[PDB]
């Protein structure tokens, strides 16, 4: 048609009923979609209204809680549905672990009926449920970095402008690395079939490919921000009073050049010529065209492998009435680490033995050790006790729902990990410091053992 | 004399050892360096385990040599 | 140096330990004071039942610790 | 039988025997096998 093509529309996933949704070129993207400039408003207690603005009025079935426990009675249907079992012998590396997970994840899923997947490394007394968890977050850093790929090399990822998000890269893609985009999905569907977490997080087009919905404007304000700002003043520039004082200036076309994670260059985008210069007249066409080639082309075999892969764990009933943004909530969780909802998470058992005001004045200094902390250390104490970088956002989300305890005062003794299910033990000691050089000298140790 | 103890923090403190002293010695050095009971240490070095009922020469160790050391726990 | 072996109904029996201990000798002292078969009872350690290979510091069993019993 | 017609004593002993699962657990334990909680014990423990 015109500007109004359906690409610039907005989706089900994002709009309101009963409403008129605000016109996608006059507004700019803080006002508009306020979780593309920031992403950490994704809370379980969030509203729809303050994640994707204001609608317009008309006249001028549930939310987050709903879905996911719906969602978790019928993984664990599904789950007891089948028996059968799945073993792994795993190293804590990253080339040596990348290529032993794609070789003994062949054999298996090669629909699927697996029940549990049970975690060994190597040399390692520390059988429990964590290990599941270390292995997920040691898939997760291995595939997350960007060094090189150990043969069957570009990495497979790439970050498109905000830090965090990762949207995978083609590289020249052949009849390995296809098998490896393959064997990616697999873990996130197996990371959502068990309710656990898994720390590895994409744009949410990769997401909308995945489940099975098209891909639109607004998609984009969330891969490139400043190029999604350049294109909407271009578009506004185009309606102009006059229009034709600035195209005839900027000397555009129909072709594109790439940037390294993509390919070469000079490449049209409409056949026939790339000499055709840009007049007022197509400029969405340009827009479309632009934004469709950046998506949904140079990555076509890897989201199809990606796709693929992940229909090959579930069947294709239950992703349906599922958004991206709850997608990231049942699988990356909170993201970073909130010190009162792990105030919230804990019980403290007592076993110490000790009448220092019958105890309840050594857990003010541990609170306040624990809220003056860096925020690296802070997920390095999370990984300490539950074996995982970051927090679920339910209760659901803990099958031990852990606990610290305290034990007999030792002055010598830092805190221990029985981080096999859920369980952290700390020894009591006398005044701040100690415990203070005791449990920051504790929490650099990510090696399990017993 | 001296031995090359490396952790996962870089943190690297010289110790005095005898040339034929037993591996609880060792421990012993290293409990008293920094404040780390042997209860929850392990010394793992050169792609095999340690016993403390073999001594310290038994296991082919030369002069400023290295080790490393794994703090067991977690689990 | 005590362990509280909490049974179903709610009584406590006494145990002298060390955390070396191996559970050989485990078996040792439940032919010597109790004398009941190994083959009728299992033990729980905070939700982790234990094994004959393992000793105590395998799986961290110290002094004054929780375990349980519970029978076949 | 019905979820709320069993005391919390014995659902109270299975938490503090058999720590780390669900409630289902004992709707399972109570739905199949009819008050045995040795048996049932064993059987959660022997997977």
């Amino acid at each position: 048609t015109g500007q109004n093509h359906p690409f610039f529309r907005r989706s089900d996933s994002m709009t309101f009923l009963g409403c008129i949704p605000p016109n996608p070129f006059e507004v700019p993207l803080a006002e508009a979609i306020p979780l593309a400039d920031q992403p950490h408003l994704l809370q379980p207690n969030a509203r729809k209204e303050d994640l994707f603005g204001r609608p317009s009025q008309g006249l001028y079935l549930g939310g987050f809680e709903v879905k996911e426990s719906k969602f978790r009675r019928e993984m664990e249907k599904l789950r007891n549905q089948q028996s059968r079992d799945l073993s792994l012998e795993v190293d804590r590396d990253r080339d040596l672990l990348i290529q032993q997970t794609m070789r003994q994840l062949n054999n298996h899923f090669g629909p699927m009926a697996v029940h549990r997947v049970k975690v060994t490394f190597k040399d390692e007394p520390g059988e429990g449920s964590g290990v599941a968890r270390s292995f997920y977050t040691a898939i997760a850093q291995a595939f997350l970095s960007n060094e090189k790929l150990p043969n069957l090399n570009a990495p497979l990822f790439y970050q498109p402008g905000k830090r965090g998000f990762y949207t995978p890269r083609p590289g020249k893609n052949t009849e390995a690395r296809l098998n490896c985009f393959r064997n990616i999905g697999r873990i996130l569907g197996l990371c959502l079939l068990q309710n656990e977490l898994c720390p590895i997080t994409l744009n949410r087009h990769v997401i909308k490919v995945l489940l099975g919905r098209k891909v639109n404007w607004h998609d984009f304000a969330f891969f490139d921000p400043v190029m999604y700002e350049s294109l909407r003043q271009l578009i506004l520039a185009s309606q102009s009073s006059d229009a034709d004082a600035v195209f005839s200036a900027m000397d555009l076309a129909f072709a594109i050049d790439l940037c390294k994670e993509e390919g070469g260059g000079q490449v049209e985008l409409i056949p026939n010529g790339v000499n055709i210069p840009v007049t007022p007249q197509n400029v969405y066409e340009y827009v479309r065209k632009y934004a469709e080639h950046r998506m949904l082309v140079v990555a076509e075999q890897p989201l199809h492998a990606m796709r693929k892969g992940l229909l090959d764990v579930l069947p294709k009933n239950s992703l349906e009435d599922l958004t991206a943004e709850d997608f990231r909530l049942l699988v990356n969780g909170c993201g970073e680490v909130n010190v009162q909802m792990l105030i919230s998470f804990t019980s403290f058992n007592d076993e110490s033995g000790e009448n220092a005001e019958k105890l309840l004045q050594f857990k003010r200094w541990f609170w306040s050790i624990v809220e003056k902390m860096s925020m690296t250390e802070r997920q390095d104490l999370v990984y300490f006790w539950t074996s995982s970088p970051s927090l679920p956002a339910s209760e659901e989300g803990f099958q031990p729902m852990p606990s610290i305890t305290i034990r007999p005062p030792d002055d010598q003794h830092l805190p221990t990990a029985n981080t096999c299910i859920s369980r952290l033990y700390v020894p009591l000691y006398s005044s701040k410091q100690i415990l203070k050089q005791k449990l920051l000298l504790a929490i650099k140790t990510k090696n399990f053992g017993f | 004399m001296q031995i090359f103890v490396k952790t996962l923090t870089g943190k690297t403190i010289t110790l005095e050892v005898e040339p034929s002293d037993t591996i609880e010695n060792v421990k012993a050095k290293i409990q008293d360096k920094e404040g780390i009971p042997p209860d929850q240490q392990r010394l793992i070095f050169a792609g095999k385990q340690l016993e403390d009922g073999r001594t310290l020469s038994d296991y082919n160790i030369q002069k400023e040599s290295t080790l490393h050391l794994v703090l067991r726990l977690r689990g």
